[PDB]
RNA sequence: CGCGGGGUGGAGCAGCCUGGUAGCUCGUCGGGCUCAUAACCCGAAGGUCGUCGGUUCAAAUCCGGCCCCCGCAACCA
RNA sequence: CGCGGGGUGGAGCAGCCUGGUAGCUCGUCGGGCUCAUAACCCGAAGGUCGUCGGUUCAAAUCCGGCCCCCGCAACCA
RNA sequence: UCCCCCGUGCCCAUAGCGGCGUGGAACCACCCGUUCCCAUUCCGAACACGGAAGUGAAACGCGCCAGCGCCGAUGGUACUGGGCGGGCGACCGCCUGGGAGAGUAGGUCGGUGCGGGGGA
RNA sequence: GGUCGCCUCCUAAAAGGUAACGGAGGCGCCCAAAGGUCCCCUCAGGCGGGACGGAAAUCCGCCGGAGAGCGCAAGGGUAGAAGGGGGCCUGACUGCGAGGCCUGCAAGCCGAGCAGGGGCGAAAGCCGGGCCUAGUGAACCGGUGGUCCCGUGUGGAAGG
RNA sequence: GUAGAGCACUGAUAGGGCUAGGGGGCCCACCAGCCUACCAAACCCUGUCAAACUCCGAAGGGUCCCAGGUGGAGCCUGGG
């Protein structure tokens, strides 16, 4: 619905440095960010934790949304887990929350994050676009020690049209992220 | 059909007389069974409840 | 011996043995073969006192190919007994061969050598055997 | 002189016969509510005046000649195409 | 592989192409929308009102409206009144919803 | 083969019925007392449970094939 | 199904015909003692007194009975 | 009546998988927005709605190839209703009628009926 | 010793049916949601992808027609749902039943449609329990609740 | 849905190709490189087997319609 200083980021700066290098005969064919899915993939949920809430309210306070409770796909024996059981918090930022959220992800969250070294670029899929993974929550700009309790890294995903990987990574690359070489 | 699922008969609470013929499992839901259904002696639906079989 | 390694049934079913093999009567490994003249089960018992007459035949050296399995469970009730009273127990394993499907092949062997190899490898058979070499009509085929 | 340690089987047990399959015919006069099949599960669809009981038999709904349609991957049919 | 709006179509379109009624076959597109009428027993239209035949514009839900207003008159010319409303994988809201009650304005029964 | 019961830390026994649930005794290794050894006092160590399939979310436990311990039979008129 | 009685600490039970205390040995910790495993001994954590709804001025001892274990009884087409 | 298009039926993959292309004035789609109706175990993804700036990239459409899948003969054979003879047997042969499965040659990148909206 | 009723499959010879102390398995339950409806949705699996995190917890991607699922045995069926989720619900109706399936009898089984009165749905329509095929017991004797039909001269009562 | 026949599914299956982990030196990995006349999953090509396997599939057999068929035929109701 808005406008702000990533989107427009990618606007007048990012696409013409992508019909820099593979030069699309089309005003789509180039790549764009498209869903943005965090999974803090609790389990540490399981038929306990009914205090998924207060670590999954702050999942909405750093991402704006309510998180959708994902359960578990069947039973587990050595998991510790029923066909029913809540172990999953997806949250999938979707349009102008995205651009809102993935900004202070790179400019204030990415930096805060304990001896930062880059980005995995291998981790990139190859059939299409990119995810990667993290280690903490806190370090999200929303939050300090007294209103975070428990530790809970997160999942966090990427789905541009990037058709090919070679050029996912300049997506990325030239979007405001940085790579480890 | 066993212990665990008794059989029960439906009390019209218009008149306290019985009407249906089913059963209940007594575990997962001790309560009542309380359902709507219709009265032969009376051409109208009402309320029924579980009086013991 | 030759048993399945693993097995949907226990015991399995009798039946005839009506006509001609359903395949494997042209050779296909080998340069010389043993064929059936005649439908019989072969026991595992005999496949192997087959094999072991011609691996000895051309002490070190020489490759056997063979090409029927003992799929079948050749069931037998136990001694003195009645009829009734269920099925007999499993006691051998057999293999169906029909006329022309091919038993016994041999490469990496003289001409005799895979001649008088596969001669005594027929004499521990139940059945009449014809022994014929590899042809274009097995090429064809 | 005779029995000894005679097995027993575990099994000798069997089902009842269900006398199923297809009970009418194409081009075969019939009226309403005749069955034109016991089966068990939709080897045959309800064709046009061809009903479905809650053990998938198929009954026909009005009169006039059963008739076999054969669609392919869709399914087999039967209707009843009334009189005349 | 199907869709889910391959698989919606069939859902609730079989539903109806077995009652035996004339099947009002719907279209919504952003543009404007039309359906016609077909007799599926056989494979014939038997009236088609639209959107670009009658070549209207003013509000979508509104010029839904109209158009049934024009089905039902144009149809019940014909003798038509069994009528079985295909929704396709369209709702019933809105558009194709309001299609419905001004199909209903003429007299046509469903 | 027919039925019956059994197979779990080294020895002997519970545990199965009602699945997720491994205990008792001895002994064993470490330490104490003692001149020293036992006794006794302080600690710990030790079983995928016959064997294999398999049911279930999952098996000492439920199920079936086979190996084995033991108990009655295999009537021979 | 109907007559008999209670379902008390973790494991047993006296509180109880006549309500007043949120009850005693075993078990368990610490302690004096023991050479010790022990008896002795001083302090202790444990009641939502089967629950629910009552009788009052509160109840665990008085009730409607839910409950579902022990007890006896009789019937079983 | 010929053609393209949209909405659809029908034969049942010769239709399909894939790669190669081309189609936007039309019509279809993506696309614009969340105000309204409506809407998400989160998200206007979807369903919804108000739109018409962009486009034919995606999807869909018409088409091209035969790598895949698919269909696939003729001939012969196995088998067999019926009629005969043959072997201790396991089983084998002849007559007459019927006659496959595989495999081979080859075919296939669809075929159409109803209405509507464009072209001449 | 084993068996005895029921269902699935095979034997069973391409209709139905068919024996044997033939070969293999299950049933004596379950579900107020696992049911009715309306709306909506789509598997197993494999590969790449990713904090904890795994051969397999959850999230992302491309390939998948059905090998998943459908309470539990097996076969048939089945995603154009019969399977997964949500809203309202209680047709797990009362009075019937044209016509048939099976069949020695008796039982078993399918059901359009009509009437009363409701459920969901905009409506067309769907609901007389569950994807079907097991989850069972004739008659006698009695219990309980109703009806108020008989009631030993007669009004009641007893009994039926 | 049988004889046949075929592995397309359910399982068996001989070889070879290719390839997990196991096995095993090279290393002596604290771990990588592993090489394979070892075992051998999926997977591939050759070659097969199956009452309870089926992409297939006969001859036939059922059943209705229509025609021949007058036969110690057929049908309904009753006695034995
Ligand atoms: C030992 N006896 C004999 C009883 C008889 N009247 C006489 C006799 O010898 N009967 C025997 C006859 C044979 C019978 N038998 C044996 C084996 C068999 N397979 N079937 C049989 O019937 O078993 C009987 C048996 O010994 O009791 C008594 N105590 N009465
Ligand atoms: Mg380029
Ligand atoms: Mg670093
Ligand atoms: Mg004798
Ligand atoms: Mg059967
Ligand atoms: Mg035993
Ligand atoms: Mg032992
Ligand atoms: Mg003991
Ligand atoms: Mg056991
Ligand atoms: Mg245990
Ligand atoms: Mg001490
Ligand atoms: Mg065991
Ligand atoms: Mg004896
Ligand atoms: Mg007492
Ligand atoms: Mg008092
Ligand atoms: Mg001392
Ligand atoms: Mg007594
Ligand atoms: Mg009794
Ligand atoms: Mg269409
Ligand atoms: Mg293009
Ligand atoms: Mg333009
Ligand atoms: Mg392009
Ligand atoms: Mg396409
Ligand atoms: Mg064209
Ligand atoms: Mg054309
Ligand atoms: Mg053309
Ligand atoms: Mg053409
Ligand atoms: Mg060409
Ligand atoms: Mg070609
Ligand atoms: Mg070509
Ligand atoms: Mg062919
Ligand atoms: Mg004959
Ligand atoms: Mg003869
Ligand atoms: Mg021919
Ligand atoms: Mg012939
Ligand atoms: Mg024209
Ligand atoms: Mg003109
Ligand atoms: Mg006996
Ligand atoms: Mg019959
Ligand atoms: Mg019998
Ligand atoms: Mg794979
Ligand atoms: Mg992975
Ligand atoms: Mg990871
Ligand atoms: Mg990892
Ligand atoms: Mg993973
Ligand atoms: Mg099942
Ligand atoms: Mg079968
Ligand atoms: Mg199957
Ligand atoms: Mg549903
Ligand atoms: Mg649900
Ligand atoms: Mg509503
Ligand atoms: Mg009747
Ligand atoms: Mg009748
Ligand atoms: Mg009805
Ligand atoms: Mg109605
Ligand atoms: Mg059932
Ligand atoms: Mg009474
Ligand atoms: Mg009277
Ligand atoms: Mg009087
Ligand atoms: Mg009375
Ligand atoms: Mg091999
Ligand atoms: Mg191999
Ligand atoms: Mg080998
Ligand atoms: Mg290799
Ligand atoms: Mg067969
Ligand atoms: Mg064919
Ligand atoms: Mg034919
Ligand atoms: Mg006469
Ligand atoms: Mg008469
Ligand atoms: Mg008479
Ligand atoms: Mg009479
Ligand atoms: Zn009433």
């Amino acid at each position: 619905p808005l406008d702000l200083a990533l989107k427009r980021k990618y606007y007048e700066e990012v696409r013409p440095e992508l019909i820099r290098r593979f030069g699309y005969q089309n005003v789509w064919e180039v790549p764009r960010l498209e869903k943005v899915v965090i999974n803090q993939g609790l389990g540490e949920a399981k038929e306990d934790a009914r205090i998924l809430e207060k670590a999954a309210q702050e999942l909405a306070l750093i991402t704006g949304q309510k998180p959708a409770v994902t359960r578990a796909k069947k039973s587990i024996s050595n998991f510790k887990l029923r066909k029913g059981m809540p172990i999953g918090l997806r949250v999938t930022l979707r349009r102008d929350r995205m651009w809102i959220f993935l900004e202070k992800l790179l400019n204030v969250a990415l930096p805060r994050i304990r001896d930062f070294r880059g980005l995995n670029p291998n981790s990139f899929d190859g059939r299409g676009n990119y995810n990667l993974g993290l280690r903490e929550q806190l370090i999200f700009p929303e939050i300090t020690y007294d209103m975070v309790d428990a530790l809970r890294g997160m999942d966090i995903a990427v789905v541009t049209t990037a058709e090919t990987d070679e050029e996912a990574r300049a997506l990325l690359e030239l979007l405001g992220f940085p790579f480890r070489k | 059909a066993s212990e665990v699922r008794i059989k029960l008969l439906l009390e019209c609470t218009e008149c306290k007389r019985r009407n249906y013929a089913t059963e209940k499992n007594k575990r997962n839901t001790p309560n009542k069974l309380e359902l709507r259904k219709y009265c032969p002696w009376c051409r109208k639906h009402t309320v029924h409840r579980e009086v013991k079989i | 011996m030759l048993m399945p390694r693993r097995m949907k049934y226990r015991k399995q079913q009798r039946g005839r043995l009506k006509g001609a093999t359903k395949g494997g009567d042209y050779v296909a490994f080998g340069d010389f073969g043993l064929v059936a003249l005649e439908p019989a089960w072969i026991t595992a018992q005999q496949i192997e006192a087959a094999r072991v007459a011609m691996v000895r035949h051309f002490r070190r050296g020489g490759k056997i190919f063979i090409r029927i399995f003992p799929d079948k469970p050749y069931t037998k009730k136990p001694l003195e007994v009645r009829m009734g009273k269920g099925k007999g127990n499993v006691e051998g394993y057999v293999a169906v061969v029909k006329p022309g499907r091919v038993m016994f092949e041999v490469a990496g062997v003289t001409e005799e050598q895979a001649m008088e190899a596969l001669r005594i490898a027929g004499h521990k058979l139940p059945i009449k055997t014809k022994i014929v070499r590899r042809d274009a009509y097995d090429e064809a085929q | 002189a005779h029995k000894k340690g005679l097995g027993s089987t575990r099994n000798g047990r069997d089902s009842q016969a269900k006398r199923l399959g297809v009970k009418r015919y194409e081009g075969q006069v019939v009226r309403a509510g005749n069955i034109l099949v016991r089966q068990r599960g939709t080897r045959f669809k309800p064709g046009k005046n061809v009903g479905m009981g809650r053990d998938f038999t198929l009954f026909a709904l009005v009169d006039g000649v059963v008739e076999f349609q054969d669609r392919g991957r869709l399914g087999r049919y039967v209707h009843v195409r009334p009189l005349a | 592989r199907l869709t889910a709006y391959e698989r919606r179509k069939f859902r609730v379109r079989n539903r109806i192409k077995r009652t035996g009624r004339l099947r009002l076959s719907v279209f919504r597109s952003l543009k404007h929308i039309y359906a016609q009428i077909i007799d599926d027993e056989k494979g014939v239209t038997l009236v088609s009102a639209s959107s670009l035949a009658l070549k209207l514009k003013g509000n979508k839900t509104e010029v839904a409206r109209q158009v049934g207003r024009a089905l039902a008159e144009k149809a019940l010319a014909l003798g038509i009144k069994q009528v079985a409303f295909d929704r396709g994988p369209y709702k019933y809201h809105g558009r194709v919803k309001a299609l419905a009650e001004g199909a209903r304005e003429g007299g046509l029964e469903f």
